[PDB]
């Protein structure tokens, strides 16, 4: 579950 | 605080110093300096405080994934140190969530007029409030999830309204809210028509855009991507 | 210290956990305190000791080299931000391993007899010596340098008569000892000799090893061979 | 110039 960088 | 005595702009380049150096704490500590001058941030500014905050937080939260996965493992013999430990870790994770808060209150998001600075601060509390609710148990933890969600949403109100469906801070506000539904709120429904909606809406935007904004709208829509494999 | 009440055996367990957790100022504190309870260091202990402070001052030292990289490219047009910011990461190195060197007077080499502890502490002594001596200028420098030689050399002495070639403390006490010859003590072809000399005298020692202890009297032979092709 | 792990 990938967030902005 | 300690950077009273010290020059806005020599605040400004030490952070991208410490960037340089990845010292993160440092970055963070200046730019938090800057903001406490009392003037607005500047695009790259806004950008140079969530990078500090965004890696000292990270690396709080994944300490505290460490601490609690060993800690559920023990409640699966020993004494109250991996829960110590773990409270002390979740203490300082919660300080610098409220220190980001508190920025943001005061009083960034109140001078935030334009598009592009309002939404990137409501977008920053919708942020921190989710690292508190990851970490809170019960029943505050709802009321820290509607703090998230309502930051989130104004976000999204108001980059609707204002901002084309490539702009990157959209794109990465929409990431982020669809990361609250799926992790935070139990809505993975809703997490996934987020970042499909978003996906498609920018999908037919990039029409519109130079080689570099291309490049710039592409890679988080590829983020969102990412977790639709994940999710799908 | 702060430490000052929390148990021994809970010191050693919380910096195990911060270790986990890659939480290296967290894991020196730990150790920094229990070493303050005034017993010796088990074997295990010395070594989280180490492991705590080396990535601490590590990663002061990766900061201070981009920033001195960046601070004699500017003296190659700006104000005193970047000498400013290297001199507070410099400090605070300093201070790093001003703690370090006084944790070893005060008293764990004094008290260490057995030659595996008193040259593991002396070793470390040289270690920190030479962190120093990295970022000194000009005449102290020239003292820094002497302790360190003189720390090491003390290890080597002891080393030399009572642990085996093969000894990994004895090896990593060789290959820094080497790395001092070379980076700090302009000697290259001394760092050179006593590099191939020990990595010599390990292989001829390695048909007396388990295959575990060959694995881990290997792995720092390498390290020495990596020196040496770097080197000629 | 590697150092000891
Ligand atoms: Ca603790
Ligand atoms: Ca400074
Ligand atoms: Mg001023
Ligand atoms: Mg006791
Ligand atoms: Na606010
Ligand atoms: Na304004
Ligand atoms: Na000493
Ligand atoms: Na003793």
């Amino acid at each position: 579950c990938l967030s902005d960088h | 605080g300690a950077m009273g005595s010290m020059e806005r702009a020599s605040l400004i380049q030490k952070a991208k110093l410490a960037e340089q150096a990845e010292r993160y704490e440092d970055m963070a500590a200046f730019m938090k300096g800057a903001v406490e001058k009392g003037e607005e941030l500047s695009c790259e500014e806004r950008n140079l405080l969530s990078v500090a905050y965004k890696n000292v937080v990270g690396g709080q939260r994944a300490a505290w994934r460490v601490l609690s996965s060993i800690e559920q493992k023990s409640n699966e013999e020993k004494g109250p140190e991996v829960r110590e430990y773990r409270e002390k870790v979740e203490t300082e994770l919660q300080g610098v969530c409220d220190t980001v808060l508190g920025l943001l209150d005061s009083h960034l998001i109140k001078e935030a007029g334009d598009a592009e600075s309002r939404v990137f601060y409501l977008k920053m509390k919708g942020d921190y409030y989710r690292y508190l609710a990851e970490v809170a148990t019960g029943d505050d933890k709802k009321r820290i999830i509607d703090s998230a969600r309502s930051a989130y949403q104004e976000a999204m109100d108001i980059s609707k309204k204002e901002m084309p469906p490539t702009n990157p801070i959209r794109l990465g506000l929409a990431l982020n809210f669809s990361v609250f539904h799926y992790e935070i709120a139990n809505s993975p429904e809703e997490a996934i028509s987020l970042a499909k909606t978003t996906f498609d809406e920018a999908m037919a935007d990039l029409h519109t855009l130079s080689e570099d904004s291309y490049k710039d709208s592409t890679l988080i829509m590829q983020l969102l991507r990412d977790n639709l494999t994940l999710w799908t």
